[PDB]
């Protein structure tokens, strides 16, 4: 019974990497979209 | 906004 | 005892199903602020 | 046996509070450029 | 995008 | 920024 429990917390890990990863790349792409406002109001200014 | 209106030209994106 | 740790486990799961949630939103506003920036820089260039 | 699950476990919830912190922190960054955006917007126009 | 072509100045980013 | 100074009219923003 337990042995199973062992292996949905794998389970819950694996998530838990893929949710990690993720929001490693939204973390890349927000920081691309800062800069770019950055240089958008630049020119503007 | 920007930092509860800070100024500063943005106030370098509210700290980042 | 372990009894509890199935519980406990179905609230990991479920809180992990409301952070894929999260990120699924914050994935979709992301988006449309890249394609801001991309039709801000149009207008500018 | 099982108190090593119960470890396992303490240590899946740590991880899943700093991924809901990081979430916290990127939901605010994200509205700051959402905010941003509108702000060149009405410039532009 | 911006709300499938919707206009409105933006739609308010889309609804946010 | 940009992809490293890649120019190219923001490089797709940074590939996306
Ligand atoms: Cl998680």
């Amino acid at each position: 019974r337990m042995k199973q429990i062992e292996d949905k917390i794998e389970e819950i890990e694996s998530k838990q990497k893929k949710i990690e990863n993720e929001i490693a790349r939204i973390k890349k792409l927000l920081q691309l979209t800062v800069w770019g406002i950055k240089q958008l109001q630049a020119r503007i200014l | 906004g920007x930092x509860x209106x800070x100024x500063x030209x943005x106030x370098x994106x509210x700290x980042x």
